[PDB]
């Protein structure tokens, strides 16, 4: 009973230890995933900016086209 | 008849040390003038009388509350064959400090795993023959 008890305690100690190691690994993977996520956000962000400039250009061009069609009618 | 003693016992497996807590005592007989004695408890490992631990002296109370703690740096393997001794002493400034009571706890009867804490009745300390030798012969 006693021997099994001490061994049980040391067992729980080891289990908790390796558990914490697993935690370290998991928060590392989380860390990296987060980093690359942010990178993707920057890239896609700049892409969205280019999209906006595209929309503005379209608007101005179609404004001019509207002008020409009103000058033709 | 002297009174009872509430104490705590448990083992810390993380540091491999015995945690013995002296909570309090009750209904102690009075041996001093005022109608109350000056009690203090001496605690030590029963197997070897080395590094005995003594509590602080409480003045004139038949229900002293010590709430103190002692640590015995002893491995868990050696612990099983080791006993605990808690003896209640009466302090006197001008004479020998008379023993009020004593209590012995076998560590094979103790169950660790849950924090133990109990009241146990005090008994009178033993004063046997000193020689303990024997001679054998034949008569015809
Ligand atoms: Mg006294």
């Amino acid at each position: 009973e006693l021997e099994e008890m001490q061994r049980r305690a040391d067992q729980l100690a080891d289990e908790s230890l390796e558990s914490t190691r697993r935690m370290l690994q998991l928060v590392e993977e989380s860390k990296d995933a987060g980093i690359r996520t942010l990178v993707m956000l920057d890239e896609q962000g700049e892409q969205l900016d280019r999209v906006e400039e595209g929309m503005n250009h379209i608007n101005q061009d179609m404004k001019e086209a509207e002008k020409n069609l009103k000058d033709l009618g | 008849k002297l009174g009872k003693l509430q104490y705590s016992l448990d083992y810390d497996f993380q540091n491999n040390q015995l945690l013995v807590g002296i909570i309090q005592a009750a209904e102690l007989p009075a041996l001093d003038m005022g109608g109350t004695s000056d009690p203090y408890v001496k605690v030590f490992l029963l197997p070897d009388k080395k590094k005995k631990f003594e509590t602080k002296v409480h003045r004139k109370t038949l229900n002293p509350v010590f709430n103190e703690q002692f640590t015995f740096k002893v491995p868990y393997s050696e612990l099983g064959g080791k006993t605990l001794v808690m003896a209640v002493y009466d302090f006197d400034r001008f004479s020998k400090h008379d023993i009020i009571g004593e209590f012995k706890v076998p560590m094979n009867t103790v169950d660790f795993g849950h924090v133990t804490e109990e009241w146990r009745d005090l008994q009178s300390a033993e004063k046997e023959q000193e020689k303990l030798g024997d001679i054998c012969f034949s008569l015809r």
